[PDB]
């Protein structure tokens, strides 16, 4: 009390404090190198003199020390909070590498002298936060994408799957649509661009053939102008359905790996059959990536036509998606019973960073 | 440790706790089966085996007007009550007015509903 809650992702930070309704700073996970030295979204607006550093990569923590200041960023800057005063509830990826775990616990105790702490899985976090305790979660973010069936409270780490393809490699594909029509987005601000009609313009086809068809007649349905920053109109037609579609058929940008329906059912195949039927009964969504309008019903019905006759599938798509981990850490971190759950600085002095296991 | 879990499944009987501002308060047996619709509950009900042993089924229960912190809470705290009687519980979502046969035979006058409830931890 009162403890930090802090989302470590891919491309963007959730950070907040335990008991709120949800993180009140949210920012890149961005270094910016004309060491280090901005952090943030300072470092995306004079990104005309910087390169970008992402210390997280699909999920996992790559440069320690870069995600070291990003803490830093996130504490002195951002929360404007002493570290050293309050409990930090950190998360991390499903298959989190031990290597990284203690290295993280490692850092928080030694670089931040932190009194207590604690690590969760994501994916978890988001089943809580809808409150259920068993479910299949279909974690979708900027670098990677998750599926984890849980049962009772824990991860079925034999049944998880995991795809690279993402947020950020959607973003490209509709630079590539782009690219076939004559423009050329290319800078690290024409990506941020072309990043934001995405997020605004896009939504998922429920019948693809048949949406890819009226596009190409009554195109006039499907068209939507775009404001460019330097006030030039860009026209969105088709590539507002058919850049989410690589997320059901990776095959649209050259990858061999099933799409999400697919991978969601081969893992819960990879269940026991005795609680297939409650996993179907409980997808829940979450990840900024399954924010695109008709995803939850066009997944419903991928997922009937794969699932035996008659089994009843949901998919649980939460409005506050975006923020569905952060804030099950809140709630986590602010129960009475969560308290002598932290692991303390004095169980980090006889034990190490060997300590996060249990 | 938390006072409530020591309290929990020592004998065979219905327990009853109703998440209150991120904590686990027990509900007075006078008002057992009688559940505000704007609040969450934990359920713990336990038989005593053939041969010994204690059986332990957890039932979170979910009003429909109840908000996102205390459903949460009601999730995570059946699997921490879950931990403390070492995995053997088996976890059961409960929402209402469709509710399982089983929890449902735990009240012999059937469930009541009552308006209102515990305002958010948030
Ligand atoms: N409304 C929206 N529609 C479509 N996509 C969105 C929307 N909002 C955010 N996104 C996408 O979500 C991605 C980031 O989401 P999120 O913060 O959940 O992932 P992350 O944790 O940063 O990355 P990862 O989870 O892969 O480590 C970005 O790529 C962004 O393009
Ligand atoms: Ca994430
Ligand atoms: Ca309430
Ligand atoms: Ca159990
Ligand atoms: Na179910």
């Amino acid at each position: 009390s009162i403890a930090l809650v802090v989302d470590n992702g891919s491309g963007m930070v959730k950070s907040g404090l335990a008991g709120d309704d949800a993180p009140k700073c949210v920012f890149p996970s961005i270094i910016g190198i004309p060491k280090e030295c901005y952090v943030g979204d300072e470092a995306q607006n004079k990104r005309g003199i910087l390169t970008l550093k992402y210390p997280i990569e699909h999920g996992i923590v790559t440069n320690w020390d870069d995600m070291e200041k990003i803490w830093r960023h996130t504490f002195f800057n951002e929360l404007r909070v002493s570290p050293e005063e309050h409990p930090v509830l950190l998360t991390e990826a499903p298959l989190n590498p031990k290597t990284n775990r203690e290295k993280m616990t490692q850092i928080m105790f030694e670089s931040f002298d932190v009194p207590a702490m604690y690590v969760s899985i994501q994916a978890i976090l988001s089943l809580y936060a809808s409150g259920r305790t068993t479910g299949i979660v279909l974690d979708s973010g900027d670098g990677v994408t998750h599926t984890v069936p849980i049962y009772e409270g824990y991860v079925l780490p034999h049944a998880i799957n995991r795809t690279d393809m993402a947020g950020r490699d959607l973003t490209y594909y509709m630079m590539k649509l782009f690219t076939e029509r004559g423009y050329t987005f290319t800078t690290t601000a024409e990506r941020e661009i072309v990043r934001d009609i995405k997020e605004k313009l896009c939504y998922i086809a429920l019948d693809y053939d048949e949406e890819l068809k009226k596009s190409e007649e009554r195109t006039e349905e499907v068209e939507e102008m775009y404001e460019l920053p330097d006030g030039n109109l860009i026209t969105v037609g088709s590539e507002r359905f058919r850049c989410p579609e690589a997320l059901f058929n990776p095959s649209l940008i050259g990858r061999e790996c099933p799409g999400l329906h697919i991978t969601a059912y081969q893992s819960i195949m990879k269940c026991d059959i005795d609680i297939r039927k409650e996993l179907y009964n409980n997808i829940v969504l979450s990840g900024g990536t399954t924010m695109y309008n008709y995803i939850g019903e066009r997944l419903t019905n991928e997922m009937t036509s794969l699932a035996p006759p008659s089994m009843k599938i949901k998919v649980i798509a939460p409005p506050e998606r975006k923020y569905s981990v952060w804030i099950g850490g809140s709630i986590l971190s602010s129960l009475s019973t969560f308290q002598k759950m932290w692991i303390t600085k004095e169980e980090y002095d006889e034990s190490g960073p060997s300590i996060v296991h249990r | 440790e938390h006072p409530e879990f020591l309290k929990a499944g020592k004998e065979p009987g219905l327990q009853i706790w109703r998440v209150e501002k991120f904590d686990l308060v027990p509900v007075p047996p006078n008002l057992y089966g009688d559940f505000f619709t704007g609040d969450a509950y934990v359920i713990l009900k336990t038989v005593q085996l053939r041969n010994g042993n204690l059986q332990y089924d957890l039932h979170y229960w979910l009003g429909n007007e109840c908000s996102q912190d205390e459903s949460g809470a009601a999730a995570i705290f059946t699997v921490q009550l879950d931990d403390y009687l070492n995995g053997r519980a088996v976890q059961h979502r409960e929402v209402q007015g469709f509710e399982s046969s089983t929890f449902s035979g735990y009240f012999k006058s059937g469930l009541k509903y009552k308006k209102g409830g515990v305002a958010s931890g948030f």
